[PDB]
């Protein structure tokens, strides 16, 4: 997953909750409706295809096949997860085999870690890493996506946004804009999503 | 494969490297002067989410 | 000791606003801005309690 660095721009979050390529949502830490007034320092985005029954493991700190073996989310995840019913682009008749998923691995994963190793893991006592067969099951196993599947088995084009609520210089902000500065007067203020009253 | 790239005695330079949640965090300090006795806190410089598992390190030297 | 008891009681009353009491943040307006009102009043409820 390419960690695309989103910074120094205005993010219109109200765009991304309307249409077919962005239809099913879950959010943690920040309400998605009040995203248009808040700001973040950096937001890191990823895009990927995973079967719909496995999208349930895309959650803060949860376990599973793609969790332990493909990608772990942090358990303090402040962000939103955006999916898409992607039968038309990622599924073909009698299987589409362009996406690969891990079912066994030597190690449990740490959040936001990446491993592109295709070494065949030792399921049993038989030696592996070059050997194929029993006790040397293949690491990269496809789900064979078809448009005739039920809803759980469908390929889902899922986008993950990771927001940073750090009190650093925030370069990503919503569609709202600023006003003039007033000094030495009891006024209401709002600074990059921080609402308060004072002189 | 280069998934990420970035381009920006007398003196003592201090560095601190640590890994939290894949975010590689870098702290730094410079001063002119084994370890001389003193106190100076390091300031955060570069944060970077490579997510690379790191267990060993090695420093680099200069040759003409 | 009377003066120090008064100052210590007032100061200990001051720093317990920093104590989050199981809520997400010490500052109320951050909870109001980050979340909508329904879970926000639960977090403020823990803070006020
Ligand atoms: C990161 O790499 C280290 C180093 O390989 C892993 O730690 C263990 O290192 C010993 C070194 O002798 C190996 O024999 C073990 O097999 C490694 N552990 C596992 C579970 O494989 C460490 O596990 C790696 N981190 C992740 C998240 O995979």
């Amino acid at each position: 997953w390419n960690r695309k660095r989103i910074s120094n721009c205005v993010a219109d979050y109200s765009v991304l909750y309307n249409l077919a390529p962005f239809f099913t949502f879950k959010c943690y830490g920040v309400s998605p409706t009040k995203l248009n007034d808040l700001c973040f320092t950096n937001v890191y985005a990823d895009s990927f295809v995973i079967r719909g029954d496995e999208v349930r493991q895309i959650a803060p700190g949860q376990t599973g096949n793609i969790a332990d073996y493909n990608y772990k989310l942090p358990d303090d995840f402040t962000g939103c997860v955006i999916a898409w019913n992607s039968n038309k682009l990622d599924s073909k008749v009698s299987g589409n085999y362009n996406y690969l998923y891990r079912l066994f691995r030597k190690s449990n994963l740490k959040p936001f870690e990446r491993d592109i190793s295709t070494e065949i893991y030792q399921a049993g006592n038989k030696p592996c890493n070059g050997v194929a067969g029993f006790n040397c099951y293949f690491p990269l196993r496809s789900y064979s996506f078809r448009p005739t599947y039920g809803v759980g088995h469908q390929p889902y084009r899922v986008v993950v946004l990771s927001f940073e609520l750090l009190h650093a210089p925030a370069t990503v902000c919503g569609p709202k804009k600023s006003t003039n500065l007033v000094k030495n007067k009891c006024v209401n203020f709002n600074f990059n999503g921080l609402k308060g009253t004072g002189v | 494969n280069c998934t990420f790239e970035y381009v920006s005695f007398k003196n003592l330079r201090e560095f601190v490297f640590k890994n939290i949640d894949g975010y590689f965090k870098i702290y730094s300090k410079h001063t002119p002067i084994d370890l001389p006795q003193g106190f100076s806190a390091l300031e955060p410089l570069v944060d970077l989410p490579i997510g690379i598992n790191i267990t060993r390190f090695q420093t680099l030297l200069a040759l003409h | 000791d009377v003066v120090n008891h008064n100052a210590q009681a007032l100061n200990t009353l001051v720093k317990q606003l920093s104590s989050k009491f199981g809520a997400i943040s010490s500052v109320l307006n951050d909870i109001f801005s980050r979340l909508d009102k329904v879970e926000a009043e639960v977090q403020i409820d823990r803070l006020i309690t």
